[PDB]
């Protein structure tokens, strides 16, 4: 689900 | 008024400080909206919270280590993430030797070595926790409980988007990051520093807004490849020195412990914090985002997918405009 977010993942 | 587009820092009475809302607008009625981040100082006698003494057992479950890549001055960072800790652990690690703020002599030799030495020993940030430090009794500015007319987002649509309309707390410690963004669907923020070291900010003029834009587009290859919206990932990192070689207009601001910082409409906003620290912040609306909202970009690639209809909106708030805006959708 959608949240917000500080940045990008991987 | 403010033609400059400087960063405003207001000192709110008791008196001012009852009624959110109307304290935006004053802010906004004095220019405040043009530099795209404003100061709140709060009255002497106000408090957030009556002690932090307690606060060491909450559990950060994610942990984020943010890992950047690149060279003078343009980086992009991704996370990493880390086992569970509590906020004392967190604390511990924060001021260890690997981790601490390095000796310095002042604000410009810490920001240099911010950007110098972004590449090494990728910090921990305890990010995007959903919760609130504010005690139920304070009644005036509680990042919990502000009743801007985004309330209308769960009122009327039943949509709960954690962080946008519950707030979030972050605990930092040297070097911990945020990318160059505005706000999902450009909605304002609010940010409240409990305790701990400073945290610093960078802001480009709402105006200015394309130009940054433009500026991620020539700095980071591959950017636009199967998105519109980049910046909305959140992963690039510009420093003063090379927003300014490209004519950047922008502006900086540390906030320091017990003060607001608020971002506007479309303020793109990036920056770092000093050392351990606890800040809490949260999304909110007023009557003069809707047309940003409106206009918001989206990303159309999945990385950021933190949307909502604009409908109830212009429905309830802009009901002479509702007809008209309804036609544009169709
Ligand atoms: O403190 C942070 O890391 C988030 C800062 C921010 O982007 C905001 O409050 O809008
Ligand atoms: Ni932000
Ligand atoms: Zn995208």
């Amino acid at each position: 689900t959608a949240r917000k977010s500080t940045g990008g993942k991987a | 008024q403010n033609p400059n587009c400087n960063i405003m820092i207001f000192h709110p009475t008791k008196e001012e400080f009852n009624d959110f809302d109307k304290y935006i607008a004053y802010m906004e009625s004095q220019g405040a909206h043009r530099a795209g981040l404003a100061k709140i100082i709060p009255p002497k006698e106000w408090k957030a919270r009556e002690t932090y003494d307690n606060i060491s057992e909450i559990l950060i479950a994610t942990p984020l280590q943010q890992v950047a890549s690149g060279r003078a001055g343009v980086f992009t960072q991704y996370h990493k993430k880390k086992k569970a800790m509590t906020v004392g652990e967190y604390r511990h690690l924060a001021n260890s030797k690997k981790y601490q703020t390095p000796p310095h002599q002042n604000f410009e030799d810490l920001e240099r070595k911010y950007w110098k030495n972004r590449i090494y020993n990728s910090p921990i940030y305890g990010a995007d926790i959903s919760g609130s430090l504010f005690d139920e009794n304070t009644k005036q500015w509680n990042l919990g409980h502000l009743g801007t007319i985004q309330d209308l987002l769960e009122k009327e649509c039943g949509v709960v988007i954690e962080g946008v309309n519950t707030p979030y707390l972050y605990f930092g410690m040297w070097k911990t990051t945020f990318a160059w963004h505005t706000e999902d669907m450009d909605l304002y923020s609010i940010n409240y520093l409990h305790l701990g070291e400073p945290k610093t900010w960078y802001v480009v003029p709402p105006e200015h807004g394309q130009r940054l834009e433009r500026l991620a587009r020539e700095l980071f290859p591959g950017s636009s490849r199967g998105c519109g919206a980049f910046l909305r990932h959140k992963v690039a990192l510009i420093s003063p020195t090379v927003l300014k070689e490209n004519g950047i207009p922008f502006n900086r601001i540390t906030q320091e412990a017990g003060e607001f910082m608020v971002t506007f409409p479309y303020g793109y906003h990036a920056g770092f914090n000093h050392g351990f620290n606890c800040a809490e912040a949260i999304n909110f609306a007023t009557p003069r985002w809707i047309d940003y909202g409106k206009m918001a970009s989206q990303c159309s690639c999945g990385e950021a997918r933190v949307t909502f209809s604009m409908d109830a909106f212009v429905r309830i708030l802009q009901p002479e405009r509702y007809d008209l805006w309804k036609r544009g959708q169709d």
